[PDB]
RNA sequence: GGCGCUGGAGCGUCGGGCCCAUACCCGGCCGUCGCCGGCAGUCGAGAGUGGACGGGAGCGGCGGCCGGAGCCCCGCGGACGCUACGCCGCGACGAGUAGGAGGGCCGCUGCGGUGAGCCUUGAAGCCUAGGGCGCGGGCCCGGGUGGAGCCGCCGCAGGUGC
């Protein structure tokens, strides 16, 4: 039974092997198309507001969906509320981030613990560089680096995202599944602002760092990590 | 089997070539060259000889340990790089080119100012400050150790000789076959000796060195100088 | 010459130096083993800089190299001969003292012994 | 510093027997590699139980 | 033949007001005031060298009273030409405001 | 093992076996039991003592 | 049975020693000498053992047979081997494997006896 | 805060650099906690996300259209492991009075066992710019003095640590 036992452990093989390769041709045609859709993206914006302003009307582009919050503050003489928030929130530590989709209960809870963190804004080019030097995993209640797409994929699979550039495209484009996605990522820590901050005290609007900046997020970041 | 081919996939950034996968499969003609379907003898035999002792002997090859210690050191694990010494990619700085006026900022040639001729394959420079002008032999030197000026001789159609090699300007050693305890002193051939072949070999280089370098004027007078540092000079305001 | 052991790594200690009990320098009555202290106003218990450092799990050596004698070997006492045979699979790594009471006739059969099993000794010349 | 609390941390729950009983302690040998090897719930529910005290086994009455 | 170091005054550790760290030199080398002029001493070799009483041995000579503890040039320090320095061993704190030689060895021109 | 009950040879005075044998008798697969024999060891040692003060 | 012994004399016995954070077991029967329980000599069915011939050349490979477990009198069978060492080492090698009696001991009585022969060749100069 | 400072080393509004906390990031080591994680598979033939058979009817690559049995052996061989109260992996974490708990191959004295233990070829004790180990409590060894007793391990019991 022995050249009858090679065979079957050689076709097990091959059969896994093809498996990976479609696998692996999915994730690259996956990869492609996200990049399609982000220029698409990217450039209907210009166009939308090119064709206004030649109209003479304005373009309001829409209110952003994805936030970047930053605590900056430390856990020293935290008030009850502003405590739990940060919790709720993921933010136990100082300089670690977190992505919030934006709503009226999201926004309202960055109000409270406004004079706590930094948040913005961020761009696609913010989410890459978050996910890929400082994503790590929830898997199975461990703090597991990215360094393989099997691990995004056997936590997150179910819900489509089986990559890195699925996890990065349900981060960036709000998706069904932002909540899973998300949760799945454990809060990044972030090193200290090279160059130094302006003034964690007081609020970015007036002169200092806490509170929302609008787009300077992106700035802060690229400091940051 | 067949010839081998060129990569035919150019190199534009180191880890990416030029042409995609497609682009690649259409180069090579993969659409025509499809396939589907189509030792060391451990022991000897040696006849043994004188009567009866059987036939033959089948005698083995690595015979197994008289002596196993008492315990051992589990093997490791594997590295995917960390290449030998030997094979490793050899750099050299732009500013050290054939011909290059190098100064020598280590050893008991320090401060004086040489001749570069080629990198060698371990990366050392050969150099000769003509052995005429300053003493320097034909001899290695360590690119890290030296700085390179900006005045350059042209030493292109100069046959530097084929052996002088690496293995050539190795180090040799006497000591130590034949003796375990040193009872007398083994002080013996401490006296370096220059071959008559370095002798040839730097006579050969000088001969066909020198007349560029008396084609400029008062290079020999620098060559002969030694590099000092004054009071008022500092190494970054210099221009080498 | 010497015995080796099987391997000989790099044994880093993270503070060489004694833990001395505070005050002990003032006073005869207080010797310098390590006691914790206690007091409510004790600035060394309170960790106030340039104090005497107290001992914590910090400090504790890596367990590849803890107990290894400057030689590589790690130490095992041993009080006759017949104490000396356990050492002789670990024969690479363990090296046998005999013990301070042992009389120096015995010790010289327990030294000639362990030359006998490859067993280095650390204080082989000790009575004689 | 990292804003948690360390007071729950622990997880007070029997790991082995207290008992020094080398039967029990066999049969725990035992039951720990059936539980650990297969997916039966019922040999991890079993283990359990043999690391519990006397008054968390009451006796069971033959009625 | 000639000096072939730049001189250097051990300046001091690195510090804060009140918290030294040893294991780190500040050099004040000689001639260089400004932080865009420190480029070309980072990662040179740097000696202290000093007199003792025992004779040691000497590589390439013979024994003589000379020690040297060894190091090399890390980062700039500031914005006045400061440089910051590691050695081999911690520089004795007798050092301070003598010569260090800036031996140019690792030479990147 | 435990149900399981050998023949031993009674041994004569010198030494040798004298051709009888005993069943094992039930006492000697009885469960070996160190922390029970240390418990009752250690609570009648203490039956023996003689009052200090 | 031998887990059970084992569970009786893991701690308290007489051949044990533990000292300077280690621990060691002098029965007579256990190669590398140490407290476990697929090395204990006493324990188990079946043991091996290796030890000096009573001359200073050999060694004594001592097994113990099936039948007299409770007869310790007759319960081990010991040859000497006083060959050349690598013919030693073969001998104990087919003794362990192709007998498969206890596989697991094959490379300890092995490494046992080579210490056991260096130990007995004449010292050098 | 001192020296001092007045084309500022003062006051107001601002910029770029730079300095360093036990804070943040990366890495090493220690411990705790968690995964009630892994290892009885020591299974160099084990081979496992099904195999078995046993006859239907069929192709596919070799043995001129009929065709078929495989068993290791030119080597007889193959590191370590698993005190399972053991060993191994991964992740997070580490302030502390009063207080609580765990561990102690920390220490003292005596008892039951055990070390075919040590010792007048020198015990205990003491001294020591001697060599070391442990985070630590402490311990081992060298040298001297001393002159008759002492210690390790498994349990037991305290008039047990300044
Ligand atoms: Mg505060
Ligand atoms: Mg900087
Ligand atoms: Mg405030
Ligand atoms: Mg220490
Ligand atoms: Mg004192
Ligand atoms: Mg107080
Ligand atoms: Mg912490
Ligand atoms: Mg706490
Ligand atoms: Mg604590
Ligand atoms: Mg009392």
């Amino acid at each position: 039974n022995f050249a009858e036992l090679k065979i079957k452990r050689l076709r097990k093989k091959f059969a896994q092997k093809m498996l990976r390769k479609a696998r692996r041709k999915l994730i690259y045609e996956k990869a492609k198309h996200y990049h399609k859709e982000y220029r698409q993206m990217y450039r209907t914006e210009i166009r939308m507001a090119r064709m206004a302003r030649k109209a003479g009307n304005f373009y309001v582009p829409a209110e952003p969906k994805l936030a970047f919050v930053i605590r900056i503050r430390g856990i020293n003489g935290v008030s009850p509320k502003v405590r739990k928030v940060l919790q709720l929130l993921r933010l136990r530590q100082i300089f670690n981030g977190t992505f919030v989709k934006l709503n009226k209960a999201s926004i309202n809870m960055l109000r409270i613990v406004e004079p706590y963190i930094a948040w913005g804004y961020p761009n696609l080019k913010s989410v890459n560089e978050l996910i890929y030097k400082r994503g790590y995993g929830k898997i199975n209640k461990k703090r597991i680096a990215l360094t393989d797409n099997a691990l995004i994929a056997r936590s997150l699979g179910k819900y489509g995202i089986i990559c890195m550039e699925d996890l990065i495209h349900e981060i960036y484009t709000v998706g069904k599944r932002f909540k899973e996605a998300n949760n799945f990522l454990w809060p990044f820590k972030l090193s200290s602002p090279r160059g130094g901050m302006k003034k964690k005290t007081t609020h970015f609007v007036e002169g200092g760092d806490a509170g929302n900046r609008e787009d300077q997020i992106n700035r802060l970041i690229r400091r940051m990590n | 089997k067949g010839k081998p081919h060129c990569s035919r996939n150019p190199v534009l950034v180191r880890g990416i070539g030029r042409y995609s996968r497609s682009a690649m499969y259409s180069r090579k003609a993969m659409y025509k060259r499809k396939y589907s379907a189509a030792k060391v003898l451990a022991t000897v035999t040696k006849p043994v000889g004188g009567d009866k002792n059987g036939g033959t002997r089948v005698v083995k090859l690595r015979k197994m340990p008289r002596y196993y210690p008492t315990e051992d050191v589990p093997r490791k694990l594997l590295s995917h790089g960390k290449k030998p010494f030997s094979q490793h990619v050899r750099k050299l700085r732009a500013s050290i080119t054939p011909g290059t006026i190098l100064i020598i900022l280590t050893g008991r040639h320090r401060g004086k100012r040489v001749v570069f001729l080629k990198q060698l394959a371990s990366g050392l420079l050969l150099v000769t400050g003509p052995l005429v002008l300053n003493r320097v032999p034909l001899r290695r030197t360590h690119q890290k150790f030296v700085i390179a000026t900006s005045t350059k001789i042209d030493i292109s159609n100069v046959k530097i000789p084929k052996h002088l090699t690496d293995a050539y300007f190795k180090k040799k050693k006497l000591r130590k076959p034949r003796h375990q305890e040193g009872e007398i002193f083994d002080t013996e051939k401490e006296k370096y000796e220059i071959t008559e072949q370095r002798k040839i070999d730097q006579k050969a280089v000088d001969s066909q060195i020198l007349p560029k370098i008396k084609a400029i004027p008062q290079l020999q007078g620098y060559l002969r100088s030694v590099f000092a540092l004054t009071n008022g000079i500092y190494p970054h305001k210099l221009v080498f | 010459a010497a015995l080796r052991p099987l391997v000989k790594p790099k044994i880093v200690k993270k503070r060489t130096k004694k833990f001395i009990r505070h005050q002990s320098d003032r006073y005869v009555k207080i010797k310098r083993n390590w006691r914790k202290p206690r007091g409510i106003d004790n600035r060394v218990r309170r960790r106030f800089k340039g104090q005497i450092l107290m001992p914590n799990i910090g400090y504790g050596s890596n367990k590849k190299t803890k107990h290894m004698l400057p030689s590589g070997f790690r130490k095992f006492l041993v009080h006759n001969v017949k104490e000396l045979e356990v050492l002789l699979m670990c024969n690479k790594s363990y090296c046998a003292e005999i013990a301070h009471n042992v009389s120096s006739k015995n010790r010289k059969a327990i030294v000639e012994r362990a030359a006998q099993l490859a067993i280095r000794v650390t204080n082989p010349n000790a009575r004689l | 510093g990292v804003d948690i609390r360390h007071n729950k941390d622990r997880k007070v729950r029997r790991k082995e027997p207290k008992s020094q009983d080398i039967y029990l302690r066999l049969l725990v040998k035992l039951y720990r590699f059936l539980a650990r090897r297969t997916n039966s719930t019922f040999n991890q529910v079993v283990l359990k139980r043999l690391f519990m005290s006397r008054t968390n086994r009451p006796p069971l009455s033959l009625s | 033949s000639g000096r072939l170091w730049s001189k250097a005054i051990f300046a001091g550790y690195k510090r804060g007001l009140r918290n030294q760290r040893e294991h780190t030199a500040l050099l004040k080398i000689e001639g260089v005031y400004a932080r865009d002029e420190t480029e070309f001493y980072l990662g040179k070799r740097c000696a202290y060298v000093y007199k003792a009483k025992n004779n040691t041995v000497t590589p390439g000579g013979k024994p003589n009273k000379t020690r040297v503890i060894w190091g090399k040039v890390t980062r700039a320090h500031g914005n006045s030409g400061m440089v910051r320095a590691k050695f081999r061993s911690n520089l004795p704190a007798k050092a301070i405001g003598h010569r260090i030689r800036v031996m140019l060895y690792p030479s990147r021109i | 093992m435990a149900c399981a009950r050998p023949l031993i040879s009674v041994y004569s005075e010198k030494g040798e076996s004298s051709g009888k044998n005993v069943t094992l008798p039930a006492v000697f697969k009885a469960p070996i039991r160190p922390d029970i024999v240390n418990f009752v060891h250690t609570n009648l040692r203490k039956n023996n003592r003689q009052p200090y003060a | 049975s031998a887990h059970l012994q084992w569970m009786v004399v893991r701690n308290c016995s007489s051949f044990l020693i533990k000292r300077n954070k280690q621990t060691y077991s002098t029965e007579p029967n256990n190669l590398k000498a140490r407290n476990s329980f697929r090395y204990n000599g006493l324990i188990h069915r079946k043991t091996v053992g290796v030890e000096p011939a009573a001359d200073g050349k050999g060694v004594v490979v001592v097994i113990k047979r099936r039948s007299g477990q409770r007869k310790p009198a007759t319960s081990y069978v010991r040859t000497t081997i006083n060959k050349n060492a690598r013919a030693t080492l073969s001998s104990i090698r087919h003794m362990i494997r192709k007998n498969k009696y206890r596989p697991d001991l094959r490379m300890a009585a092995i490494r046992r006896a080579s210490a056991i022969l260096r130990s007995q060749k004449p010292v050098m100069v």
